[PDB]
């Protein structure tokens, strides 16, 4: 627990969940981790974390021209969302 | 007479290690001018001669030329092609307008070949991650020289980078120092989206690449061409190919007297002095 | 001790960062709330040496400086009693936590969007220690009409 | 803001048609950068585009990189190059350097590019025979510009004026300045066996052969292009590569500064002032 | 229009706190023509008030006229002079070659101006002894700029040296950095 919590500070975490720790004669063994970690401190962690694609919350499948304009985002310095809320709506 | 038949002495000054011109030819640094022309050096390879005193090859010469196709005029409105265009319009000559025009290449306007070449090889010898360079830099002021651009930013490519960028991809061999200012390139967008390497800026750092990277040059050599400032003449041999021809546009175009209207100028003259 | 009245018709402010947009609509707010002096007092960049800015009081033109140091400018200006700091998310931890040893600075807007939760979380708890009131991050501004407006609030005239 | 919303009004200085460099691509007279590379005119092109702002064909360009490469550096005694190696030598920077050493390109040094166009031009325009020209010339004073080698001089060929010829008899259609001039070069070689034409003179009528003898130019553009002194700029952009080549050089083989000793100079001031 | 009835606005560019032109009179730093001929400064008058803004006192307007007056011609044989004939003799033109001969003052000729005050101020501000002073100074190489001539040494003085001090020696109050080069 002592690392842990130079863990939880070094690599600026928000929210790190064990749940269970089975530990037997053998030693200890996490099961779970649920983590949120602060990407505004990428230029403390970049050279930490890598080439991370951060998976979404387990939805439906993404379109591709939220993908295109996404990518522009990963392009240029806009801001966007397009997500639909049912795609056969009238209310665009 | 006395020297033509040999008995006197002088010792001679202006030691000139180039472009012998007595004789029966114009020879150039150590090449005849027939042997210039049926070589097929262009101006790359009679800057090779002339600047460096050694024959670059066949792909040097082209990154040449093509960097002095890129380094031409960039425009009326920055400061040199400006006071070229104040100083034709005052209808003075040819060379009176572009000397006055080219005396603005300094440190401020076009003077990031120099500085962005010797920057970034100081930091990729005294070798940093770029992700701590640029906090070095950013603990001392001081603004990373060559890189940002106001609106051609990324994947809205700049296409006169990248036009050099993709010559310095295909015929292009060892690109360690683009890629390591691409590595910068990489974390210095991290910052803003706009902020990419300028194109004064790869003009250096793409042309010390050529120096230390490719071959005629042994490390001391090179280092000599950067200190001595052979980077300031590529950018003021392509700017005065713009300059001459905003003259002669001054000219054409039959203008008379600038005068540079009062309420642009705020007078802020003190009390009584 | 955190204060009850933050601005006045006397608050006098330094702006920290070159935001001559956002510093213009500010004075353009202290001509039109008929104040009689700027709102600014100062700003500070430090890439840059000190010199005089122009800006307009109406149709009149007016000189403020810009210092490098914050020392400097609370030796030639000791009424300023609240900063704007519009420093980037990876410089405006040094600059708040540089800021709060300052006595007389006792707010503070933070324009920036993204100091990070940790580094906030510090600057939330060096304010409780030191009694400043932070504005802070992901945050437009404040508008206080008669007196004062944070940066770009509101937008244009 | 006022302007953004188009509201107010203001008319312009600077006219300019010439290297748009506003909106996302720098647009050269008609064409984009990337056509620019891509339909591949190499200097000579972007010459003809800042200079006459017009496509000048591939031999044209050719012939413009050719002229700028035999018009370099012609070794260092030549004034140009000597005050470059000058300024160099106090050791300035290259631009002032360079900059000092072109500013002498006038009417004496480098000046017979112009006068050996405009004079060839006068005799050939208001056409009188070369038989009578050189005598007109002889009535007259006024020696013919552009016509006479120190050195070498026949069965003894210039062998840079013959480059450039078999490059202009070769690559070069209806050329009818170049056969007068030559047919002049006859005559003018029938009173000294020296006297062939110059290459300061062949650059001269061959570009006068370029200009009103190619397309592009009307004959009212045509004599308005050698009127303002585009012919002049040819001479110096040239020069500035030798320049350049010298201030490298200067500064490589790190020289002192020059003082030129007192036993050149021969003092002959008044008696008492 | 909409300016001259003054509804728009506009930020100028080029700030220049020297010479208003406009208006009735040729003002310079805060001072109209006529005053500046009539208070009877001379050149340097002018040039305290368009170099430095400032009303410089008459003996120092009399310093400044008396420098300008010995920074002329030393000989043809000098670099800036020799660029001067070698533009002049290719038959330019005044301004061109003025402007080549001018071209040169830089760091290894004539610009000793600039680095023998800047390396006496950084040496006196930061002071020392003479007799350490030269000796820091030997310790790093870099010769001292403004010391030496080829010829007239000492017995022999540079004697315009001379007529500059006794200009200061008489009508020049507290001059301390000449004591300290006086001791170097």
């Amino acid at each position: 627990i002592s690392g842990l919590f130079n863990f939880y500070e070094d690599l600026y975490f928000t929210y790190l969940e064990i749940n269970p720790l089975v530990v037997t004669k053998d030693g200890v063994y996490v099961l779970d981790l649920a983590a949120k970690v602060d990407a505004t401190a990428d230029y403390i962690c970049k050279v930490k974390w890598g080439d991370i694609e951060f998976p979404p919350p387990f939805g439906r499948e993404a379109y591709p021209e939220e993908a295109y304009i996404a990518d522009l985002d990963a392009k240029s310095g806009a801001s966007l969302k397009l997500t639909l809320l049912n795609p056969k709506g009238r209310i665009w | 007479w006395a020297r033509e038949l040999g008995l006197i002495r002088k010792p001679a000054s202006f030691m000139t290690s180039i472009c012998d011109e007595r004789g029966q030819e114009l020879i150039y640094a150590g090449m005849p001018i027939t042997e210039v022309f049926k070589e097929e050096m262009g101006i790359g390879g009679v800057l090779g001669l002339l600047w460096f005193q050694k024959r670059l090859p066949k792909y040097s010469c082209q990154f040449i030329e093509m960097c002095l196709m890129v380094t031409a005029d960039h425009g009326p409105a920055v400061s040199g092609a400006h006071n070229t265009i104040i100083c034709a319009r005052a209808g003075k000559d040819l060379v009176s307008s572009l000397t006055s025009g080219l005396l603005t290449i300094g440190d401020r306007f076009g003077g990031a070949l120099d500085a962005a070449a010797k920057m970034f090889s100081k930091a990729f010898d005294s070798g940093i991650i770029p992700m701590e360079f640029v906090n070095k830099m950013k603990k001392e002021g001081k603004l990373i020289m060559g890189i940002g651009h106001r609106v051609k930013s990324i994947n809205n490519p700049d296409m006169r980078v990248q036009i050099l960028k993709d010559y310095v991809r295909q015929h292009f061999p060892a690109t360690p120092l683009l890629d390591y200012a691409l590595e910068v390139e990489k974390i210095t967008t991290s910052k803003k989206p706009n902020l990419i390497l300028n194109v004064d800026g790869l003009i250096g750092v793409a042309f010390v690449d050529m120096l230390r990277n490719c071959g005629s040059f042994t490390r001391e050599e090179a280092d000599e061409y950067i200190d001595i400032g052979a980077l300031n003449g590529i950018f003021v041999l392509g700017r005065s190919m713009g300059f001459i021809g905003h003259y002669l546009d001054q000219k054409r175009l039959k203008q008379g007297l600038y005068r540079h209207p009062w309420d642009d100028i705020s007078y802020v003259l003190p009390e009584h002095m | 001790g955190k204060s009850t009245t933050l601005f006045s018709r006397h608050t006098k402010a330094i702006v920290w960062g070159m935001q001559t947009r956002a510093v213009q609509g500010m004075l353009d707010f202290d001509y039109v709330c008929s104040r009689d002096e700027p709102s600014v007092a100062a700003m500070v960049y430090p890439f840059t040496g000190d010199h005089k800015q122009k800006f307009y009081w109406g149709h009149k033109e007016i000189l403020i400086p810009v210092f490098k140091n914050m020392a400097d400018a609370m030796r030639k200006h000791p009424e300023v009693d609240v900063l704007i700091n519009f420093a980037s998310l990876r410089s405006a931890y040094d600059s708040t936590m540089e800021t709060m040893n300052y006595a007389q600075i006792r707010t503070i807007a933070i324009i920036a969007e993204g100091i990070p939760e940790a580094l906030t979380r510090k600057l939330i708890k060096k304010a409780d220690q030191k009694g400043v009131t932070i504005i802070g991050p992901a945050t437009v501004g404040g508008i206080k009409p008669g007196c004062f407006k944070i940066g770009n609030t509101g937008g244009m005239l």
